[PDB]
């Protein structure tokens, strides 16, 4: 049926932006560490 | 100690520069990791080096350091129930030290350094030594191996050292002139070990296998080869007669092979019983492993080091069976050297001296008396692997040159599930006349003649399939009927042999001359009964075919009583058609 | 009916990468402009020094015109010509002895060249 | 790391470029060429000198000039990035990523040619695989570790064959002594030369069905550059190592077609200019194909297994073509189809008289399969090989007329391959495939079935050909 993709497209969306979410945090501070490596 | 710089790098060869001073045949340590090498061309200040190991991410300018020694490996205690590579490096130990795969550049003593073996001197002070008379004994694994002198050291011994655990670096001999002797000694791998004289083949080699065994046998210190397609049975032979054959000691090259194969040995062998000693089958055997990934160039290293420790072992007063996986993988491991040394290709690619090497490598086997006095023979099977089972190959054609048997397979057996699957009409021995005076003694006083009809009438049964496929296997008399169907007797119940049942697998040479005692009786009486009136049908619904058919399932305990009551049988059976 | 997982494993795949790709912007808009900071000439001199590493002789050593001088050192100890191009923006590229061999120490070049290794770290720090 | 460039070009001629000075560049490296309108192709270091290397391009020479082309280094060994999310995407053979995802995060990079196997740290094969096809299962059966090729024609089903095998393949773990829930099982699939029809087929066959997520595939196209079908099999043996060896993965790996391979070794090989072989192939093509399929297998101590099914296309159905004479020569066993048996309509037609399985008497029995396996394997050869030659010899001699017994054999040949060999889509199981083998064997109880002795006879004959 269509409610089982409808609700499997929906759930995948929303921890796709959970996962942004909870990157969201951490990013600059990957930014400040790739900073730090990449410069001699 | 010469020295110099990688120059250039193109598969397998590097050319070293700065090597003024480097021999021909040396071995060499390419590269910052040390890589083996040898020395196969020098040209000025350079040398081309062929390496035994990956030349992969090696960089110009890195050192190339010669050693002044040919390609060597250790002989003494410790190389019994052992696995090698191509170089003499234990497979073993370098797994213990490297992981699950074969890196390059691992050095590894070949015979273990820190062992104890119990010294039994035999020499005493003040006695004359000459190369190979025998030191002292050490027990390896109820074998008596034998310290030997060295073949090319000659002097007068100083000390002996009393007894006791030693290594095998330790110096139990020490002659006047300081010259110490130690339980192990170097050997040039393409220098064949002297021997005292050369003994004609007088005994045979009992493969187990009953079609070797009595069509092609193959003697004591003969040669053998076996090529064929693909499929057809190359290594399960070398694998029985590796398990069933009367060799003291058994040596397995895996030359360029599947590594499935090497690990079947492996695995199997311990479990198994030696059939002389009673012992497990793996302290009889010493495998060297160059699996077909490994380096190519290790191929050729490989076949010289297996023939060079059967050398030795026979050197102490053993027979040794050596067993070359194939020498095909050995001949294109040539063909891409040569290849990279740019030289002009004879047949195939191959290089023109192939027939050279096979030549030197297969004259290395025989019955000798050996420089201690003692009597030691070296057998080899080698197989062959010719392209699309064309036997009309290079490799092929100049083993057929120095083979005393040809053990031909047949594709179109292997593919019907009739194993051994030997072409008998293709193969031949030229064995088998020296082996009678054998036969007669140890068999039975009229087993050549049994071997001789068993042949005719496989002679005379391939001559009526022809006519057999022209006029239709009904239109032709009952006397030819009864030889197809003999022949068909003898090829499904003697000549076919099931190497993985636990009782086919071994054939004594008796069992096997009961077998053909069975089918010819009941050939002469079958031919009795149709010169009788009798026909065919009957014959051939005699339950008596179903005895002689389970005649080579029966254990060799049993089977000299069911050979007695198969006799009774076949007479009274043709007694009661009356 | 099975979808869902391909639909789930897409997701979560596609949030990631594009987490990662804006990783990347950052750290490439960040990594710009370093001049205006006024310790950058002490990181150039390493940059330039590596170059040196790199090329046992150096003809000669091409960056923006702005960046040469701050590099003289090494300059007057190797002799190398110092050469303008101002297209070469937050860099540092030599020439060899023979003209044939040549280094080049970008920031971009380094970032592009790093963040195939850097990433298996920074998406587990990430996550 | 700085990037170091080489312009020294010196000699640019048909794939291969030279490149003075240079000496920094180690053996087998992996070089980036850069033209004068910024396009960046690939290329091998395959001969170094004090004067010069010598570059293999990967891509075709075209706009490369002396004056403006740069080749720099990119690293000394060729390396693939490699992580358990490489499960359901798709991959050109290169390993960039065709499926429109991005690309994944690199948990290991691992050397692509790999490292040989310590025959001391190997371990026998001694687990079967259900393919679902009877003829292989029962007669062929296919091992955890094995190697075991697929010989067909040009006009046979080969890729069918392989898309069923890679749907219906399973490991059957509640049948093993070692009952347990299922280990991972995983499928990767190498495609080599293969046409835009092959491929929709193959992408719809694997999505159809879910076995997508199980399934990491490289796919090279036959318009794809001639070193990426060469570099595929390398990619997918290095996931499939990873995988079997790191995570315990039980890996089976498939190799669309060994012949598109091979050829692109020959053209390879020639434009090096190497010594030639039987039919044109490189003289070592034998030792490619082994460091290929030699990275199959089992290890001691590790749950994992690697299983390859290499197909190939034997040219004009000659065994003696030095593509399947090689390929034999370097696995345990084959599987042969039969163009005869697909004239007659019968799929999949697998010819059991030429296959074998050398692996195979090891894999079967009790705790694996089941106890009547190789009996019956053996009774099932041995009847269809008699029927066979029975009706060989009826062509010659021209007579249907024949004793009672050969008629016997007769219809059981042809209720066989139409039965046991016939299966169409069906994924029969090994306890499904043997109750039809019992019930093809119809034959006397010990009149004939007499080629393996056998007392299996009063657990399972009697059966009445009934079929579901
Ligand atoms: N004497 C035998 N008894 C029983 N089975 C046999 C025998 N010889 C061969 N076979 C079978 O046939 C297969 C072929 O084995 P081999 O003869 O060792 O192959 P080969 O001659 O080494 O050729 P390859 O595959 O190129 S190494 C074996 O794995 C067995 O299944
Ligand atoms: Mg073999």
């Amino acid at each position: 049926t269509e409610a089982l993709l409808a609700r499997y497209r929906e759930r995948a969306e929303a921890e796709a932006k959970a996962v942004r979410e909870k990157a969201m945090a951490r990013l600059d501070e990957a930014v400040a560490l790739v900073l730090k490596e990449v410069l001699p | 100690m010469i020295q110099g710089v990688i120059q250039k790098i193109a598969g397998p060869a590097v050319i070293a520069k700065g090597m003024l001073g480097a021999r021909m045949y040396d071995i060499c340590k390419v590269g910052e990791e040390g890589l083996v090498g040898e020395i196969i061309r020098l040209d000025g200040d350079t040398a081309f080096v062929q390496v035994y190991e990956d030349t992969s991410g090696l960089k110009v300018g890195e050192p190339v350091v010669s050693t002044g020694l040919p390609l060597a490996v250790e002989l003494g205690p410790g190389m019994l129930n052992g696995i090698y590579d191509g170089i003499q490096r234990p497979l073993e130990r370098i797994r213990e030290k490297t992981g699950i795969y074969i890196t390059r550049g691992v050095v590894v003593h070949a015979l273990d350094r820190e062992k104890k073996w119990a010294w039994t001197p035999m020499v005493k002070p003040g006695d004359e030594v000459r190369g190979g008379m025998v030191l002292g004994t050490v027990p390896e694994f109820g074998f008596t191996h034998k310290i030997l002198v060295p073949p090319d050291v000659r002097g007068r011994v100083k000390e002996v050292k009393p007894a006791g655990e030693y290594t095998v670096e330790e110096p139990v001999v020490v002659l006047e002139d300081g010259t110490e002797l130690k339980m192990y000694h170097t050997w040039p791998v393409r220098r064949a070990r002297p021997v005292q004289r050369k003994l004609d083949p007088n005994t045979p080699f009992l493969t187990g296998m009953r079609i070797l065994d009595v069509l092609f046998p193959v003697a004591m210190g003969g040669t053998a080869a076996i090529p064929g397609p693909f499929g057809a049975g190359k290594s399960v032979t070398q694998q029985s007669l590796a398990k069933w054959s009367n060799a003291d000691v058994v040596v397995y090259v895996g030359c360029g092979e599947r590594g499935n194969e090497m690990t079947d040995v492996l695995v199997e062998f311990p479990e198994l019983t030696d059939p002389k000693t009673g012992g497990p089958l793996m302290h009889r055997t010493v495998l060297i492993a160059n699996t077909s990934n490994m380096p190519v160039a290790a191929r050729e290293a490989s076949i010289y080091v297996g023939v060079t420790i059967a050398e030795y072992f026979r050197d102490q007063g053993f027979s040794v069976a050596l067993m070359a996986d194939s020498t095909s993988r050995w001949a294109e491991a040539l063909r891409e050297i040569s290849s990279r040394l740019e030289e002009m290709p004879a047949e195939e690619g191959y290089p023109p001296y192939l027939a050279a090497r096979l030549a030197a490598f297969y004259e290395r086997a025989g019955k000798v008396i050996t420089l201690g006095g003692e009597e030691g023979a070296v057998t080899i099977v080698g197989a062959v692997s010719p392209p699309g089972g064309d036997m009309s190959e290079p490799v092929t054609q100049s083993t057929l040159r120095i083979v005393g048997a040809f053990w031909r397979l047949d594709a179109s057996l292997a593919f019907r599930r009739h194993f051994p699957a030997i072409n008998w009409n293709g193969s031949y021995s030229l064995f088998t006349s020296a082996l009678d005076p054998w036969y007669r003694e140890n068999v039975a006083e009229d087993y050549p003649e049994l071997r001789d009809a068993i042949s005719e009438l496989l002679q005379r049964e391939a001559g009526l399939q022809e006519i057999v496929q022209l006029v239709g296997p009904d239109a032709l008399q009952d006397a030819e009927r009864l030889v197809i169907e003999v022949g068909r007797i003898i090829r499904e119940d003697f000549l076919q042999q099931n190497a993985y049942h636990e009782v086919d697998a071994y054939c004594s040479m008796k069992k096997a001359y009961g077998i053909m005692k069975m089918i010819l009786a009941f050939y002469k009486e079958a031919e009795a009964a149709i010169k009788r009136g009798v026909s065919i049908d009957e014959i051939l619904q005699l339950p008596v075919l179903e005895r002689i058919g389970r005649a080579r399932y029966v254990s060799e305990e049993e089977f000299p009583a069911y050979f007695e009551e198969a006799m009774k049988e076949i007479q009274g059976a043709f007694k009661a058609l009356a | 009916e099975s979808a869902g997982e391909l639909l789930v494993a897409t997701a979560r795949t596609q949030a990631r990468g594009e987490v990662l790709e804006e990783v990347r912007r950052r750290v490439r808009e960040a990594l710009e402009a370093l001049p205006q900071k006024p310790e950058w000439p002490e990181v150039v001199r390493k940059l330039a020094l590596e170059a040196l590493e790199a090329l046992p002789g150096a003809k000669a050593l091409v960056a923006n015109p702005e960046d040469l001088p701050h590099l003289e050192a090494l300059a007057r100890e190797r002799g190398v010509e110092l050469q303008a191009e101002p297209a070469l923006r937050l860099g540092v590229r030599a020439v060899g002895a023979e003209g044939k061999t040549q280094v080049e120490n970008s920031l971009l070049a380094r970032l592009d060249r790093a963040w195939d290794a850097l990433s298996s770290k920074v998406a587990q720090a990430l996550w | 790391l700085l990037k170091k460039e080489y312009t020294g070009i010196t000699y640019i001629s048909g794939p291969l470029l030279f490149v003075e000075n240079a000496k920094d560049l180690a053996y087998g490296a992996i070089v980036d060429i850069k033209d004068g309108t910024g396009r960046v192709r690939g290329g091998q270091v395959i001969e170094v000198s004090e004067e010069y290397a010598v570059i293999q391009v990967f891509e075709e020479t075209t706009g490369l000039d002396l004056a403006t082309t740069s080749v720099s280094l990119v690293e000394d060994v060729a390396r693939l990035g490699v992580s358990k999310e490489m499960l359901g995407r798709r991959f050109n053979g290169i390993g960039k990523p065709i499926d429109g995802l991005p690309p994944i995060t690199p948990e290991k990079r691992l050397p692509i040619t790999g490292l040989p196997l310590n025959p001391v740290a190997r371990r026998k094969p001694e687990q079967f695989i259900q393919t679902g096809i009877s003829t292989i299962d029962v007669m062929n059966t296919l091992v955890r570790g094995q190697k075991l090729p697929i010989f067909s024609g040009s006009g046979l089903p080969a890729n069918e064959i392989a898309a069923q095998i890679a749907r219906q393949a399973t490991v059957r773990p509640d049948l093993s002594g070692e009952g347990e829930k299922e280990e991972p099982f995983a499928v990767v699939f190498a495609a080599m030369g293969i046409t835009q029809r092959e491929l929709s087929y193959f992408i719809q066959e694997f999505e159809r069905t879910g076995a997508l997520s199980r399934s990491v595939l490289f796919l090279n196209k036959a318009d794809d550059p001639t070193i990426e079908r060469i570099l595929t099999p390398r990619m997918a043996l290095t996931v499939a190592e990873y995988l079997a060896f790191e995570h315990d993965y039980h890996v089976l790996v498939i190799l669309t077609d060994m012949t598109n391979y091979c050829e692109a070794l020959r053209e390879i090989g020639a434009a090096r200019e190497e010594i030639p072989g039987r039919r044109g192939y490189p003289g070592y093509m034998y030792t490619d194909l082994a460091t290929i399929y030699e990275r199959a297998g089992v290890v001691e101590g590790k749950k994992g297994s690697v299983t390859q099914i290499p197909i190939l296309s034997m040219p004009d159905d000659d065994r003696t073509h030095p593509i399947p004479d090689l390929t034999g020569y370097i696995t345990e066993g084959q599987i042969q189809l039969s163009r005869e048996l697909h004239r007659k309509g019968i799929y999949p037609p697998i010819d059991p008289l030429p296959s074998l399985s050398r692996l195979m008497n090891n894999g079967v029995g009790k705790g694996k399969t089941r106890e009547d396996h190789k009996q019956v394997s053996d009774q099932l050869y041995s009847a269809y090989a008699n029927g066979v030659d029975i009706r060989k010899l009826v062509a010659i001699i021209g007579e249907d007329a024949l004793t009672e017994n050969d008629r016997r054999y007769l219809q059981f040949a042809d209720a066989f391959e139409r039965f046991f060999i016939n299966q169409g889509q069906q994924n029969r199981s090994i306890e499904e495939s043997l109750q039809i083998a019992w019930a093809l064997l119809s034959m006397l109880p010990q009149g004939e079935l007499k080629r393996i002795s056998k007392d299996h006879i009063g657990k399972y004959y009697g059966q009445k050909l009934e079929e579901i």
